[PDB]
RNA sequence: GCGAAACAGUACCGUGAGGGAAAGGUGAAAAGAACCCAGAGAUGGGAGUGAAAUAGAUUCUGAAACCAUAUGCCUACAACGUGUCAGAGCACAUUAAUGUGUGAUGGCGUGCGUUUUGAAGUAUGAGCCGGCGAGUUAUGAUAGCAAGCGUUAGUUAACCA
RNA sequence: UUCUCGCAGUCAGACAGUGGGGGAUAAGCUUCAUUGUCAAGAGGGGAAGAGCCCAGAUCAUUAAAUAAGGUCCCCAAAAUA
RNA sequence: UUGUGGUAGACGAGCGUUGUAUUGGAGUUGAAGUCAAAGCGUGAGCAUUGGUGGAUCCAAUACAAGUGAGAAUGCCGGCA
């Protein structure tokens, strides 16, 4: 169904508003650069295993 | 001092140099007259508007007051009908009120 | 007179326009009211009738 | 006007079933493509009668105000005969003339050719006849001069 | 003949919808919304300049009659005394207002005594 | 013109009092609670600024019922459910909280606004005797 | 500051460019583009490159510092669309649209900027305001 | 203003009769953004032309409506057409003006037009603004008003000037 | 308030009360005469209370006292016996 | 003094839109369009200055209305 009205900014907004975005998890390269997420590959090759991929 | 003085169709309690607004009465901006309509004198009250404790007042300046625009209309009627109105306002303030 | 003097000679007299004005009048009501056949575009009527 | 506009008219939509506004045609006296029906037509009479005996006693006023101004002076055929058909001996009397403000009309009923020939060069030089002119444009001129010769004349008319 | 009508009677509303401002989200960035918080402002200054003399004097009666239930009298009793005796002129908040000043509304206390 | 009334703003002085006079009838404790906690006994008096008094109430079970009311008072307090309201006896409530009972009568005799729940708040009754403001030296009154 | 790029007509729905942006405004270049770059959209890979290339104009060409340089403004505000129809159930049909966005993309080396235009400003109308009491003198 | 300045009955909509809009403003002048910056380039940015790129080509002014933002205020026990009248608190000192703006909280306060005895209405229709939109032209009479006129006053018709 | 001019709006009102009629003598029912109100014109209060009391409201005042009504508190104002 | 409750309804007088008929004045040392502000009026209005801005306008007297725009589920641009 509908209403008779509109819905203004807001309403909208209490409904966007608590939409936003969050933070993530984090994990610095212990033996290189490119910071990467936690518990992830980082994007240069060399992972703790050992450099089970690639910077590309 | 202290004295409740009539002016215009309002009261007020003057001090020395006392500044404060009243009703506009077509007199002039800086006269120094002396009002006859004051009771309260140094805590002292006259029936017969007690007086010889005279209050010379100097005019401290006119204008007119912010515009009364009345617009006389009727409920479910558009019936605007606009026009401002002005009430002059008046500054004043006691000299010395030499009694 | 000229053409920055001409005072009048005082011949204008109102002109009645039904269809101008909410303050001034003649709004919706137009000097008619609105009902029956006064709200219908039934003007110019027979005087015979 | 509304019945007089170029293009097919119809409803476009159906009666019924429709919440929008309900027309009989496409254009309406509220569009902006035509339809008002309240217009000017070529046939405005704009009409306006002046009656023989009033459009005498205004001619009789306004010459006889005209005679109190500032340019009343009489003219003859000296100057005619002085004149020729060269603006030159004009502009000369127009500085010789001190009265460049003023639109003085050179009202003459002889048409010396000379004055139709020049009196254009200039924001004050203008040449008309004596018999056809009107009272607005008489005492519009600010300034004129008239005929020495056509006094009885114009007493005639009055 | 065509009549411009275009910038004129943006200038016309322009003037018209002024009056409209400081209200809550957008009630002044419209005609008709506009007019109702114009209206509606129009007609609480107009009841206010209408009812606020008797507004401030209930006020002032009762903080007064406060005032001297606080002093060990009622409004009806102290008005009466200075009504059928004891002429003295002064107003309701300056009588209310006197307490503030040393002793000077306790000689009205003496003083408005029938 | 104008007198220009100004409220006088931002103080800080109130003083403690307490009152032990249980047993009388439930109005005229009521209506003088909200009248100190109102700020009716000011002569400098403002709305919009501290003006209600700090009351502690000590033993405020004690009071009787008088008249007939004995199996006849009863108070109205419907949860939004299908036969939710409950109906207190008044005959129980003197020896049950009470005090809750003057809370309810001064803030049905007072200007319902957010003023009003925090004069409410400003409120301590309670049946018992141990309390915790008696420590601030609370000034003895009686129907202020 | 310096590092500005305007892009009218960038073809996309605003109505999740401009959260990411007000969520993005107030940090520095790298933390900055790690984070856009460990993104599963679309947009933020391509707004770290256009910052890349925003940061070496500012370096380069008005020869900046660089040094302190933070997002300053992002914003995905109306943008003009496409709007055809569309066909649906029962024979009718209604208007499909695809829509787009004005990006716009400012930077700020010093924490100020928001109080720089309150002194323009405030010039502004000081020098108004001198006109307006030089006329003064004129009555 | 011709639907039809703008490649108009064009594209387009119907088999067919028929219907059918929009689309001008660079710079006095391309002297149209050479060289460089990041990129894949668009692009944006310098550099330069240039009076200026709010003159850089969606280049004549460029608003309302709308989209968002933070600077000063305060606000997450909160029952309010949400504002009035009072007034705390906060920032500035003017179109010098009962200073300017914001506003802790209190007395008070059901939008608009409609025919409606009566709608805040559970009747009505409207989000917004931009442009635009309704008492009309001629002819004839009546009445009021303003002007002339005179003691058959005046006006012309057609036609001519 | 008698006379001439004409622009009007109006024969679809309601209500408060009295005498009525139909009606249970109900009607937020209808139709008469009849005093007024809203309509054509508002406030307070009556818990909000259209025909209810004061009732007649250029404007401005944070001035005086009253009318109906209210005076334990809130919604004002009162007690004495 | 009557005074100003007042709907439709009747009565009177002004302001304004541009344009015209004009005497006058203003424009690259800026004319207008554009929007902000702690003025002026009794009302239709005058605005004062500033700036975006870039070559035409403004005061006064007479006349013309397609002459004063909130409602027509009014046309419609843009935009929620």
């Amino acid at each position: 169904a509908v209403q008779q009205r509109r819905s203004s900014k807001h309403r909208r907004d209490k409904r966007r508003s608590h939409d936003a975005l969050t933070a993530q998890a984090l994990s610095v390269c212990q033996k290189c650069g490119k910071k990467k997420l936690f518990h992830r590959v980082c994007s240069c090759g060399m992972y703790g295993d050992l450099r089970v991929k690639k910077a590309y | 001092m202290h004295a409740i003085v009539v002016c215009g169709s309002k009261q007020y309690l003057v001090h020395e140099n006392d500044t404060f607004f009243v009703e506009k009465l077509e007199a002039p901006v800086g006269k120094e007259i002396q009002l006859d309509k004051v009771l309260m004198l140094d805590e002292k009250i006259g029936a017969p508007y007690l007086e010889k404790a005279r209050v010379v007042c100097v005019v401290e300046k006119h204008g007119l007051q912010r515009k009364v625009n009345v617009i006389k209309h009727i409920s479910q009627k558009h019936h605007l009908k606009k026009y401002g109105h002005r009430q002059p306002y008046t500054k004043l303030k006691v000299v010395r009120f030499v009694h | 007179l000229n053409q920055l003097k001409s005072v009048p000679k005082a011949r204008n007299h109102k002109t009645k326009t039904l269809g101008r004005g909410h303050g001034s009048g003649l709004g919706k009501t137009s000097g008619r009211g609105q009902k029956g056949q006064k709200a219908r575009k039934s003007g110019l009527t027979r005087p015979g009738f | 006007t509304k019945g007089e506009v170029r293009g097919g008219g119809k409803k476009p939509y159906k009666q019924k079933h429709t919440g929008k506004a309900r027309q009989g045609s496409t254009r309406n006296p509220h569009f902006v493509g035509g339809g008002i029906v309240f217009g000017p037509k070529p046939n405005r009479n704009y009409s306006l009668k002046l009656n023989k005996k009033a459009h005498t006693a205004a001619l009789h006023t306004v010459w006889s105000e005209k005679l109190a101004s500032d340019n009343t002076h009489l003219v003859d055929q000296n100057l005619f005969n002085k004149t020729e058909g060269k603006t030159k001996v004009m502009m000369q009397f127009l500085k010789s003339a001190k009265l460049l403000d003023k639109n003085v009309l050179f009202v003459v009923n002889t048409l010396n050719t000379n004055l139709e020939q020049s009196t254009s060069n200039i924001k004050n030089v203008q040449v008309k006849h004596l018999d056809k002119v009107s009272v607005r444009d008489l005492m519009l001129a600010n300034a004129l001069l008239v005929e020495k010769e056509v006094l009885k004349a114009l007493e005639g008319k009055f | 003949m065509r009549i411009k009508g275009g910038k004129q009677t943006r200038v016309r509303r322009k003037k018209w919808l002024k009056q409209a401002s400081g209200s809550f989200g957008t009630r002044h960035a419209s005609y008709k919304v506009a007019k109702q918080t114009v209206i509606q402002a129009a007609k609480y200054a107009y009841r206010d300049r209408r009812n606020k003399k008797r507004d401030f004097r209930s006020l002032w009666i009762l903080r007064l009659n406060a005032a001297l239930r606080e002093q060990g009298m009622t409004y009806s009793v102290f008005i009466n005394l200075l009504k059928k005796h004891n002429i003295e002129i002064n107003r309701k908040v300056l009588s209310e207002l006197a307490i503030k000043e040393p002793s000077k509304f306790n000689l009205i206390v003496q003083k408005v005594k029938s | 013109k104008t007198s220009m009334l100004t409220k006088e703003q931002a103080n800080k002085r109130r003083q403690w009092y307490i009152v032990d006079a249980a047993g009388l009838v439930l109005g005229k404790l009521a209506v003088k609670a909200a009248d100190l906690i109102r700020g009716k006994n000011k002569v400098d008096f403002t709305p919009n600024q501290d003006c209600g008094d700090y009351l502690i109430i000590i033993n405020s079970d004690q009071v009787v019922l008088t008249g007939n009311k004995k199996e006849n008072e009863f108070w109205y307090h419907h949860s939004q459910y299908i036969g939710g309201i409950k109906k207190v006896s008044g005959r129980d409530m003197l020896k049950k909280q009470s005090d809750k009972l003057v809370y309810n009568a001064v803030k049905g005799m007072l200007p319902d606004n957010r003023l009003s729940r925090r004069w409410i708040t400003k409120v301590h009754v309670f049946k018992g005797d141990k309390h915790n403001m008696e420590a601030q030296k609370p000034t003895t009154l009686n129907w202020s | 500051m310096i590092a500005f790029a305007k892009q009218f007509r960038v073809r996309i729905s605003p109505q999740k460019a401009r959260l990411v942006c007000q969520l993005i405004v107030g940090k520095k270049t790298a933390d900055a583009q790690n984070i856009l770059s460990n993104t599963p959209k679309k947009a933020a890979t391509l707004i770290a490159k256009l910052l890349n290339s925003a940061i070496a104009n500012a370096t380069n060409n008005h020869g900046m510092n660089g040094d302190a340089l933070y997002v300053f403004e992002c914003v995905a505000n109306q943008g003009p669309s496409m709007k055809r129809t569309i066909p649906r159930a029962k024979g009718s049909s209604n208007m499909i649209t695809k829509r787009s966005s004005n990006l716009v993309v400012k930077l700020s080396d010093n924490p100020n900027e928001r109080q720089e235009l309150i002194k323009q400003q405030k010039a502004l109308v000081k020098k108004r305001v001198e006109g307006q009491q030089k006329a003064k003198m004129a009555r």
